[PDB]
RNA sequence: UCGGAGUACAAAAAACCCUCCGAGUGAUUUUAAUCUAGACAAACCAGUCAAAAUAACCAUAACAUCACUUAUUGAUCCAAAAU
């Protein structure tokens, strides 16, 4: 035969993004006497201090993965009065560019209902969406 | 006479499961009157608040904070009116996975 | 107060029935519930009173 | 014969369906408005 | 329980379970649930369904019937259309 | 498949289209069936199963419909990897 | 029986006496902060970071980098302050803030990140997917140059490969241009390596491309080890990640051992292990540039193995475990019917002496 | 059975084939008091045959 | 007969013509489907949860809610209904 036809019967894949993209991986379904669910590959976490607005990409691992800033020079420097709802605009901009530069697609996003009704965060939302992040994960393959 | 009809079997309520046994999707690791314990990772919760393994492994129990759901009225106001340097803590079950998810065979070779 | 039992009757034209529970000093009743056969939430009304 | 006539009055009465729950439902709406406008203009004439 | 008859000096077979339950031929006997044509409206969909089952006897039971049951009732049926000949031999059982 | 004569050619090379994943190297065309204990049954159902994609590539009338449950991923990366791809200078 | 707490409860500080003169949150969400910080610190019982693999936990990290560049601290910040206090200054400015009309040249905002924090978000993308776990081991490097490296689609259609993007085997059918800033006294080593998609060996992978002693920013000027061969991933398994590594070598280096032949359509010829080869070079070469995707199998592919290894094409499946069943019983008690389905081997009748 | 019938030469192929034939050989038993209303063909040897 | 608290101090169970409260339902609309891995409970009968999968609906849309929620209930046969 060829020495290259080998294979063997069970084929390893270390890559740990693999079974995520496929969609057959496990979230972690549970909790649900508290907030928010932990049921998600990737999940949108927006912090609002009194200075800076700050978007991150988390994994379930608690691993940031990636994330933007206001406390960042890059964004800084060019915009203006740091904690307006332009800079959340801009900061939502920056991550859907940064999250498809990482090959990841889809997040889950769990607002407070208070966060939910505020301009700053639908305009968030709103600019990771033309950006073309989609919220609200797939659903997994035989759960 | 004054008293009456005090008499009622015991609801067996209890924890089925203990840290560190293997269980099987469905099985129930604990079921109770009020929440004692509640469900963590890979653990459904019952609509009687009994709960029940979703994935087959190991059962563990932890201590961590509690963040309700800011939809429920009444835990929001008992954290409101907290001081500002205490957290809620109570106790939780998970069952760590123990089979890999799947995978991957050799079908044909074309 | 006494409430009554009404058998429920699907406008889908399936023979299709469920019993309820109804105030007995109110309207009579009109729902939105699924029929089986149609496989769809369609209009039931009650068509006879079962129980009292 | 009875399998077409089933049949037939399925379809007949699945034609009929969206009119009908349209009109209970603002046959309710109206209600509901009604009793409303019940209320406040008797919470009108017992304020005056 | 007739244990010898009086004409015959067989023994007889009690018609009420005839009525009530099945045997397959591997000695399972099969039984409808209790109560479930009994007042539906009050009822879950989920305990419904759980009536709504065919569930088996516990060994004791199963038993008590047989002998309540004469040896006609055990025999191998084939019956033409019959849902439940799948069900009559047992498989993979390691006892 | 390029050999079998019992097809026509229009045919014969669609099916060389959407069934791509399942012809060989050697240019052989492979159905499997799996099923029953009986090979007879087996057999039949693969035989069934050709029947079938000769009938669909026969009809030019196939739309080839396609689900949005398991493409919606595909369609939404696809457009994503084409906001990158999108850069535009000669290279090479 | 009362046992003793080990080190301090979590609400022990707090004074219980005069709860009125207490300041509290009443905000939600200060809550849920304190919270969160609470659930990030190191307790002494049993806790979910704790059986749910924080993976390894604390590491101490061996670091081969490049160093970081040395930047004034007070210089940078009188700088920064200026800019701001410029910024700030224009009445236009506040004009597009109020009135919610805004935008960010996006391009700039790029190349500024690039140049600063860059480097080290590329890092923890790399770290979590693994790179350095498959790679070095152990290793943590800081990617200090960046590296761009694109892919022709056509004449005018550029796909750029950024780290953990996903890229087509069909774009990546021809080797890919190379770019990054370095003046030339510069030698440097480009290399391609599959981390995955080894057939016979787990802890191994593939070198597709990899090429030496690199003047400057010229690519093409050095010499090639092993030339370009196209991503080829297997039907059935998803995503195998493909990693663009860039060392910033001192000495020219000479590998007679890491040559390949000029074809080199062999697998058992392209078999590799980047700690090894790292390991080799180590004094000479430092790790300094990082670019990877992820890949998965496409139409293509099948052109790979038929035509260029000669091989058949192997295909995967993804197999879950079969469900778990109990012992099966003699009499099981109150079970439904469907029960004796469960242990049935196959749906067949089948009449045994009959 | 049918087959094993034949190659032990307890039915013979030559012949047609019935009920009758079938009872001969103690290939099969029919009792019509229990409402057997004859044999049934079934394919467990199909492949063999 | 059924439920809650004590008796029964920390898994379960646990008696008295023992100590105390209750239940034999309201009100409301979100009218709450089919099928099935695995379990709880258990002398038996009865009770309980429940993933995945289908179908319903935003077009990846299945826990009726409140009253301490726990209890608001009754086997076979047999009768009435016709599905
Ligand atoms: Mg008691
Ligand atoms: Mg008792
Ligand atoms: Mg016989
Ligand atoms: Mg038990
Ligand atoms: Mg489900």
């Amino acid at each position: 035969p060829v020495e290259n036809e080998a294979v063997a019967p069970e084929f390893t894949n270390r890559n740990p993004r693999n079974l995520e993209l496929l969609a057959v991986a496990r979230k972690e379904r549970g909790w649900g006497t508290v907030w928010p669910s932990r049921e998600f590959w990737h999940r949108l976490r927006v912090i609002r201090t009194q200075h800076h607005i700050e978007a991150l990409v988390e994994h379930r691992n608690g691993q940031v993965v990636v994330s933007a800033s206001t406390r960042e020079w890059a964004i800084k420097k060019h915009l203006y009065s740091t904690r307006n709802v332009v800079a959340c605009e801009s900061v939502g901009r920056v991550l859907a560019e940064r999250c498809l530069e990482a090959g990841i697609n889809f997040m889950v996003y769990h607002p407070t209902p208070w966060e939910a009704a505020s301009d700053s965060i639908k305009r968030l939302q709103h600019a990771m969406t033309e950006g073309g992040v989609v919220l609200r994960e797939p659903r997994r393959i035989y759960e | 006479s004054k008293n009456l009809g005090g008499k009622s079997p015991g609801k067996r309520f209890g924890i089925k499961k203990m840290e560190g046994h293997y269980v099987h999707a469905g099985n129930i690791l604990a079921t109770q009157r009020h929440f004692r314990w509640h469900p963590g990772a890979h653990v459904g919760l019952g609509k009687n608040k009994c709960l029940y393994a979703l994935e087959e492994g190991v059962v563990r129990y932890t201590k961590e904070v509690y963040v309700p759901n800011p939809s429920n009225s009444e835990a929001v106001d008992l954290v409101t009116r907290l001081p500002q340097g205490a957290v809620l803590y109570k106790t939780f079950v998970h069952v760590v996975p123990a089979k890999p998810e799947g995978t991957f065979k050799l079908v044909a070779m074309l | 107060s006494k409430t009554i039992l009404v058998k429920m009757m699907s406008q889908a034209g399936t023979g299709f029935s469920f019993n309820t529970k109804r105030s007995r000093l109110r309207e009579k009743l009109t729902l939105l519930h699924y029929d089986p056969v149609v496989k769809k939430k369609v209009l039931f009304v009650e068509q006879k009173k079962i129980r009292s | 014969q009875k399998r077409q006539a089933r049949e037939q009055l399925i379809e007949e009465c699945m034609a009929k369906m969206p009119q009908m729950i349209e009109n209970w439902r603002q046959q309710q709406q109206e209600r509901r408005e009604k009793e409303q406008a019940d209320k406040d203009r008797r919470a009108r004439l017992q304020a005056e | 329980v007739t244990y010898f008859s009086s004409r015959k000096g067989k023994r007889k077979t009690v018609k009420a379970v005839i009525y009530r339950f099945l045997r397959l031929h591997s000695g399972l006997w099969l039984r409808r649930k209790a109560g479930y044509k009994k007042k539906l409206w009050k009822k879950t969909a989920a305990r419904k369904r759980r009536l709504r089952e065919f569930v088996f006897c516990n060994k004791t039971q199963s038993k008590l019937l047989d002998k309540m049951t004469t040896s006609f009732w055990k025999r191998r049926n084939w019956y033409a259309d019959d849902p439940y000949q799948k069900y009559q031999d047992r498989t993979n059982l390691k006892v | 498949l390029a050999s079998a004569d019992w097809i026509a050619e229009p045919v014969r090379l669609k099916l060389a289209v959407k069934h791509k994943n399942r012809i060989n190297r050697s240019g052989e065309l492979i159905l499997t069936s799996e099923c029953s204990r009986y090979q007879f049954r087996n057999l039949a159902d693969c035989l069934q199963k050709l029947r079938d994609m000769i009938a669909e590539a026969s009809q030019p009338a196939k739309e080839p419909s396609r689900e949005d449950a398991e493409l919606r991923r595909s369609r939404i990366e696809n457009m994503n990897r084409e906001r990158l791809r999108k850069k535009r200078i000669s290279s090479a | 029986r009362r046992a003793a707490p080990l080190g301090p409860m979590p609400n022990e500080d707090i004074d219980v006496s005069d709860l009125e003169r207490l300041k509290k949150y009443r905000s939600f969400d200060r809550y849920r902060r304190r919270a969160e910080q609470e659930a990030r610190k190191p307790h002494w019982w049993r806790t979910y970071r704790e059986h749910f693999g924080e993976e390894s936990g604390p590491k101490d990290r061996v670091d081969i980098g490049l160093p970081p560049p040395k930047v004034s601290r007070t210089q940078q910040l009188l700088e920064r302050k200026q800019a701001l206090r410029e910024l700030r200054a224009n009445v236009e400015e506040e004009r597009a803030a109020r009135l919610q009309t805004a935008r960010i040249p996006l391009e700039a905002v790029r190349a500024e990140w690039e140049r600063t924090c860059g480097p080290y978000h590329k890092q923890r993308l790399a770290e979590y997917c693994g790179l350095y776990r498959d790679l070095f081991h152990g290793a943590t490097f800081v990617p200090r140059v960046p590296l761009h490296v694109a892919y022709a689609v056509g004449e005018d259609d550029l796909m750029p490969v950024y780290h953990g993007n996903e890229v087509t085997p069909t774009e990546a059918a021809q080797a890919p241009e190379v770019t990054y800033e370095a003046d030339e006294g510069s030698l440097w080593t480009l290399l391609l390596t599959n981390l995955d998609g080894h057939l016979l060996e787990p802890d191994a992978e593939y070198v597709h491309w990899l090429v030496t002693n690199i003047p400057g920013n010229r690519v093409t000027e050095g010499q090639e080890t092993c030339p370009y061969l196209p991503p080829f991933p297997a039907r059935g398994s998803g995503f195998h990640r493909f990693a663009f590594l860039l060392f910033k070598q001192d000495k020219r280096i000479d590998f007679s051992g890491d040559t390949r032949p000029s074809p080199c359509y062999q697998l058992a010829q392209r078999t590799f292990h980047t700690f090894d080869f790292y390991k080799k070079h180590q004094d000479a070469m430092t790790p300094a540039g990082l670019a990877f995707f992820q890949c998965r199998w496409d139409d293509s592919v099948t052109r790979v193995f038929h035509q260029l290894l000669d091989m058949r094409e192997p295909v995967f499946e993804f197999v879950r475990p079969p469900p778990y069943h109990p012992k099966q019983k003699r009499f099981p008690h109150r079970q439904p019917l469907r029960y004796l389905d469960r242990y049935r081997d196959s749906h067949e009748p089948t009449y045994g002496i009959y | 059975r049918l087959q094993y019938l034949i190659d032990l030469g307890r039915v013979d192929p030559t012949q047609p084939i019935d009920l009758t034939q079938l009872v001969n050989g103690r290939g099969v038993t029919i009792q019509p008091s229990k409402r057997d209303y004859g044999v049934q063909l079934v394919e467990e040897g199909a492949d063999t045959f």
